[PDB]
């Protein structure tokens, strides 16, 4: 019953999520801690309540039912009861009467891991560095950044220097080596 | 009651480093020599951005508070030191109708012969936080002098903050987007800066690229 687009008595009366919910529903067998032979009565459950939810109420209001035209006061004697059962967990239950803790993680401050290679000097590579990227050489340097600052610029404003986020020591960016290739003849009249 | 503001007001407006350089920028910088507010715990605008500068002699100046509406309508930021702490919230906070101290929640953090320097701004949801610290011995104004705030803090709290005010000298002024050219110095530190539009001599200078120039 726990879905987008699902419908029962959970999901009309207790716990709702959007029919495009933004994350994930996560559940696992918990027989061996939330059951014992005695009756767990400790978990309850809303059983009757009027209209219906909207998703994410988790509306504690709890007074009794009536249903059709009867007044109630209490006493819950005839087409009205009190709205919560508790259930009735033990440990000898079958797979789908045993109980299930259920995590729903629903969707700026929230990331996943990003993660770093191991960091090589001296080489031509396509580096990245927090923001940034680029192609050169890496290399160790004299510079002194400030203990703020992360990147270090050229005087054309083209980056020249980085400070390593992970062990906070500075590399000296060069460019990765081009130039023209220029061929050098006589006359063809001659020599090849 | 107001002051001089002379040539405070400057912080590093990027996390680049740059070395004996006159790096030309355009950010929300204090105008040179524009005219702050000087308070001996009033409700303040906060406009584009504020300059905050307090001296001090004895912890006097615990820290401020920012919001829209600053009564508990929606999120709001509080900021204080608490005798050996600060503290960072940003809570639906009910305010006091005259806030100080004795002698829904998104973020929350708990870790004259003194000048302490502040400059706050509220770019794209993200809360900036530039501060300098010196000693001084001087009673009456902020001193004649220049320095440079580094960052310290940089918080995602997405809120709008458009009133704040103080908790318990200190000086108030507002940043604009204006043309600063920066002399970084042999180490990165920026050492000396001009405001473009302040004179024709200022205009001067940062047309040409450079703090002096020939006749
Ligand atoms: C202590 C407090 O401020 N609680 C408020 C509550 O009154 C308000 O109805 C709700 C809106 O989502 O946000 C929270
Ligand atoms: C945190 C907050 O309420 N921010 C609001 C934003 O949602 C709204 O679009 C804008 C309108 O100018 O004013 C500000
Ligand atoms: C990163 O982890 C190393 C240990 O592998 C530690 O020495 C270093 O100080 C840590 N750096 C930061 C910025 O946390
Ligand atoms: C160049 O080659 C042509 C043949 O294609 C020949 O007639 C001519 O004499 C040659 N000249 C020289 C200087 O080698
Ligand atoms: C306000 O600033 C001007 C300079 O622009 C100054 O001449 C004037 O005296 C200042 N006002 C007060 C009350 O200090
Ligand atoms: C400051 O107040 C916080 C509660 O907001 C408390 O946890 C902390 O221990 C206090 N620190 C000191 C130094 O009193
Ligand atoms: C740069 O900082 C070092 C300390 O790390 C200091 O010895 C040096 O004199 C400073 N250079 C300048 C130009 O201030």
């Amino acid at each position: 019953q726990i879905a987008p687009g699902q419908t029962g008595k959970i999901a009309d009366y207790n716990y709702k999520l959007p029919d495009d919910f933004t994350g994930c529903v996560i559940a696992w067998n918990s027989n061996n801690l939330d059951s014992k032979v005695g009756g767990n009565y400790n978990y309850l459950y809303r059983l009757f309540r009027k209209s219906n939810l909207k998703p994410f109420e988790r509306d504690i209001s709890t007074e009794i039912y009536q249903a059709g035209s009867t007044p109630c006061n209490g006493v819950e004697g005839f087409n009205c009861y009190f709205p919560l059962q508790s259930y009735g967990f033990q440990p000898t239950n079958g797979v789908g009467y045993q109980p299930y803790r259920v995590v729903v993680l629903s969707f700026a401050t929230v990331c996943g891991p990003k993660k770093s290679t191991n960091l090589v000097k001296n080489k031509c590579v396509n580096f990245n560095f927090n923001g940034l990227t680029g192609t050169g050489v890496l290399t160790e340097s004299n510079k002194k950044f400030l203990p703020f600052q992360q990147f270090g610029r050229d005087i054309a404003d083209t980056t020249d220097a980085v400070r390593d986020p992970q062990t906070l020591e500075i590399l000296d960016i060069t460019p990765c080596s081009f130039g023209g290739v220029s061929v050098i003849t006589p006359g063809t009249n001659t020599s090849n | 009651a107001y002051t001089n503001s002379f040539t405070r007001g400057v912080y590093y407006p990027d996390k680049v480093f740059r070395s004996s350089v006159l790096h030309s920028t355009q950010d929300l910088f204090l105008p040179f020599f524009s005219n702050v507010t000087w308070f001996h715990n009033p409700v303040l605008p906060f406009n584009d951005g504020v300059y905050f500068a307090s001296t001090e002699k004895s912890n006097i100046i615990r820290g401020w508070i920012f919001g829209t509406t600053l009564d508990s309508k929606t999120q709001s930021l509080l900021i204080v030191n608490n005798a050996t702490n600060v503290v960072i919230k940003v809570c639906e906070f009910q305010f006091c109708n005259d806030p100080f101290l004795g002698v829904n929640c998104t973020f929350e953090y708990v870790s004259f012969k003194n000048l302490r320097e502040f400059v706050f701004k509220n770019i794209d949801g993200y809360f900036k936080i530039y501060s300098k610290h010196t000693p001084i011995n001087l009673v009456r104004d902020l001193p004649q002098g220049f320095s440079a705030l580094e960052p310290l803090v940089d918080l995602p709290i997405g809120i709008n903050i458009t009133r704040f005010q103080t908790l318990l000298a200190y000086y108030v002024g507002y940043l604009q987007p204006r043309t600063f050219l920066l002399k970084y110095n042999e180490n990165g530190t920026i050492t000396d800066a001009v405001d473009c539009a302040l004179d024709p001599l200022s205009e001067t200078k940062c047309t040409l690229k450079s703090f002096t120039v020939e006749k």
